């Protein structure tokens, strides 16, 4: 038994995506099925259920725009998202749903939907130079999509390195810091890359931090 | 005709259960149910509260049963959840009214009244009057489930919990549907 | 419309403490319609406890649930390590038919340590740009609370700041914290004095690192 997740992925405001939901030991038409979704570092929100009988109920931020079905020859469950905005981002989970004799017992394992209209762009990697222990990092500054990975020299120094979570830019663009603590005795000794990889721009950058 | 032995009966069915009483050849008159001051709900489909004493039908059907207060709702035409779906369904085309009252005082009880159940789980929507009432184990996965509840082998029959301190929309409703058949009339007012 | 309200927003507790999580309705509900989920980061809900006290499968003891009404309570007896996680309340009996709480989070406790505070200028590089990018570093601090609080000439600004902040460490369960406020370049060369003032639990005054524009 299991359920599982795909469809996902990057689309503009107003454009449409189709999520799939392939399952596994349940029968998808024989049960109460859900899409629940939950928004970057939020909660969790239901978005559709479809009964077996073939009744079909949804969220209030989703009617009309949002169509639940299925299909019992693939035994798959869908969800069809047309008139999607920036505010539809969020990883979307199908489930099966019990209700009084059981909840939501079964939870796929998600899949991504963000709606951006920002085009790829490769980051700036800017310095965070040091003025006991000193500071010092990289600023990543303004790429889409996500992720960026960041690494110090190489990988050959990991202790003390801090990688903040990106952050969603008014611009749409995304930004972070990475930042590591040394001894300040080391700023005249060692030397301090940060190696920023971009995949989807095909950007690497390997910026050398020095006290200004 | 004997309305009272329908809304004055000391225990009602469970929907799933739902109770049908025929009435025939005798006299009707609806002063007593609309005039009365007792009924949450009181809706007609296809006539009118009014001019329903003038009329005749060639029969009427009472069917009662007891739901939660949000499910009240569903019993209407054109209705879609567990109930009108699973348990009762009204016909797209009903032609009779829906008489519904806050039964907290007799159907609930401190600690639970778990009597009254629902059907859950069921393949397809029930027909316009369908009345199922089988207790096979219901299979949700691809195992089957030889009439043993297990994981993926529901009972499919589940109970409200009626409790007096439930908001109203978790508290009992007695619900009588009286439906107008004119198929030689026996039922006037 | 209901709405469940989860409390504390956030619980610290030790290995093998009792852990106590509230759910409270806007109105009173069967207690047949309440569910309890675990996430851990990255993965998908995890269910509980369904009707406000039946374990689901694989739940261990050590979990139990109760309430009814307005009121709906989980407990951890003898907290574990794999128990540090969010917590969510589900009610699934009224409209718009599921609902959920806003969580909450299970986490280490410690001892109060003091961040270390860091202030960084805009590099020549991004000037030359035409933005300017201030960024303010709290390092290994507890609990996670902190106000910090951005100054240009002494005029607190708001507004044009954002924060980003570290899960807990798995070595020494501590939080970090950045802080950024972007300026435009010329917005930038109009103020000399940049600082970031930090308070802190652990912190017994307000601490200030600051620097002037070219300096
Ligand atoms: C049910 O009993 C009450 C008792 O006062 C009575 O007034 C009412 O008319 C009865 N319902 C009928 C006759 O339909």
């Amino acid at each position: 038994v299991q359920l599982v997740e795909s469809g996902g992925g990057l689309i503009q405001p107003g454009g449409s995506l189709r999520l799939s939901c392939a399952a596994s030991g349940f029968i998808v038409s024989r049960n109460y099925m859900i899409w629940v979704r939950q928004a970057p570092g939020k909660g969790l929100e239901w978005v559709s259920v479809i009964y077996s009988g073939g009744s079909t109920f949804y969220a209030d931020s989703v009617k009309g725009r949002f169509t639940i079905s299925r299909d019992n020859s693939k035994n798959t469950l869908y969800l069809q998202m047309n008139s999607l905005r920036a505010e539809d981002t969020a990883v979307y989970y199908c489930a099966r749903d019990l209700e009084v004799a059981g909840a939501i017992d079964y939870w796929g394992q998600g899949t991504l939907v963000t709606v951006s209209s920002a085009s790829t762009k490769g980051p700036s990697v800017f310095p965070l130079a040091p003025s006991g222990t000193a500071a010092l990092g990289c600023l990543v500054k303004d790429y889409f999509p996500e992720p960026v990975t960041v690494s110090w020299n190489s990988g050959a120094l990991t202790s003390g390195v801090h990688t903040f979570p990106a952050v969603l830019q008014s611009s749409g663009l995304y930004s972070l810091s990475s930042v590591v603590t040394v001894p300040s005795s080391s700023l005249g000794t060692q030397t301090y890359i940060c190696n920023v990889n971009h995949k989807p721009s095909n950007t690497k950058v390997d910026k050398k931090v020095e006290p200004k | 005709c004997p309305f009272g032995e329908v809304f004055n009966a000391t225990r009602f069915a469970s929907v799933y259960a739902w109770n049908r009483k025929r009435i025939s050849n005798c006299v009707a008159d609806y002063s007593v149910l609309y005039n009365s001051a007792s009924f949450s709900t009181f809706k007609c489909y296809g006539v009118s509260p009014t001019k329903l004493n003038d009329l005749c039908f060639t029969n009427v059907y009472a069917d009662s049963f007891v739901i939660r207060g949000d499910e009240v709702r569903q019993i209407a035409p054109g209705q879609t959840g567990k109930i009108a779906d699973y348990n009762y369904k009204l016909p797209d085309d009903f032609t009779g009214c829906v008489i519904a009252w806050n039964s907290n005082n007799l159907d609930s009880k401190v600690g639970g009244n778990y009597n009254y159940r629902y059907r859950l789980f069921r393949k397809s929507n029930l027909k316009p009057f369908e009345r199922d009432i089988s207790t096979e184990i219901y299979q949700a996965g691809s195992k089957p489930c030889n009439g043993v509840e297990g994981f993926n082998c529901y009972f499919p029959l589940q109970s409200y919990g009626f409790q007096p301190t439930n908001g109203v929309g978790y508290q009992p409703y007695r619900v009588v549907v009286l439906s107008f058949e004119l198929l030689p009339a026996t039922v006037c007012g | 419309e209901i709405v469940l309200t989860q409390s504390p927003g956030t619980l610290s507790l030790s290995p093998g403490e009792r852990a106590t999580l509230s759910c409270r309705a806007s109105q009173s509900i069967s207690s047949s319609y309440l569910a309890w989920y675990q996430q851990k980061p990255g993965q998908a809900p995890r269910l509980l406890i369904y009707g406000a006290t039946s374990r689901a499968t694989g739940t261990p003891d050590r979990f139990s649930g109760s309430g009814s009404g307005t009121d709906f309570t989980l407990t951890i007896n003898r907290l574990e390590p794999e128990d540090f996680a969010v917590y969510y309340c589900q009610q699934y009996g009224s409209s718009p038919g599921y609902t959920f709480g806003q969580g909450t989070k299970l986490e280490i406790k410690r001892t109060v340590a003091a961040p270390s505070v860091f202030i960084f200028p805009p590099s020549d590089e991004q000037l030359k740009s035409g933005t300017a990018s201030v960024v303010c570093l709290l390092n290994n601090f507890y609990p996670r609370e902190a106000k910090v609080q951005w100054k240009v000439d002494n005029a607190l600004q708001s507004g044009n700041s954002q924060e980003s902040v570290t899960e807990q460490d798995s070595r020494d369960s501590t939080y970090s914290l950045g802080s950024t406020l972007t300026l435009s370049k010329a917005d930038y060369e109009k103020h000399k004095v940049y600082a970031c003032e930090v308070t802190h639990q652990g912190l017994s005054s307000p601490v200030t690192k600051s620097f002037n524009r070219g300096e």
